[PDB]
């Protein structure tokens, strides 16, 4: 998208629901990577579910 | 048959001279603290600068994030899944990754309730 855009003072545009996880996960999407152990039962954050409740 | 050559490179390596003591070698045939020794060495000949440029040299780029509610129908759509027995899998009650997965992937589809909610004519 960068790429294509390459210059002319491109302008991107992102749309997010308001009051939903959509946000956290945009703010915060590491977690995925954060979890690559062997999959399957990954059983991981713990603590990271208060993005999930809010 | 050449007089003069040019040479591009993304990035050399720092450690393996050998590759380095080639390429210097091949640029003109009349040769035979570590890495700042190294680089001392390079520098009648070596040109290299960093990405640091770009500032104000024309990259103008913007991005802007915007925010927008949800409707009615996106209310109650959410409401309806946090508010199911997915509850007890969203407390890691078991297969604690897959069922997140899970609820994330339907929360995002749920972004639009005719997804989910395929609207179909109320045919007689």
């Amino acid at each position: 998208c960068d790429r294509i855009g390459r210059c002319k003072d491109i302008h991107i545009y992102r749309l997010v629901s308001g009051n939903s996880i959509e946000e956290k996960l945009l703010k915060n999407g590491t977690k995925d990577l954060i979890r690559e152990v062997a999959a399957q039962g990954n059983d991981y954050s713990m603590a990271f579910l208060t993005q999930r409740t809010i | 048959q050449s007089q003069q050559r040019l040479l591009l490179i993304d990035s050399p390596l720092h450690n393996t001279f050998l590759e380095l003591w080639t390429m210097v070698h091949f640029l003109v045939p009349g040769i035979s603290k570590v890495v700042i020794r190294l680089h001392r060495v390079t520098q009648p000949f070596i040109l290299r600068r960093t990405k640091r440029d770009v500032e104000k040299q024309l990259t103008k780029k913007y991005e802007h994030v915007l925010k927008c509610r949800l409707s009615n129908r996106q209310k109650a759509l959410y409401e309806d899944v946090i508010l199911q027995p997915g509850t007890q899998e969203a407390l890691k009650s078991g297969h604690f990754v897959n069922v997140l997965s899970i609820l994330v992937r339907l929360q995002r589809i749920c972004n639009h309730p005719g997804l989910v909610e395929p609207r179909h004519p109320g045919s007689s």
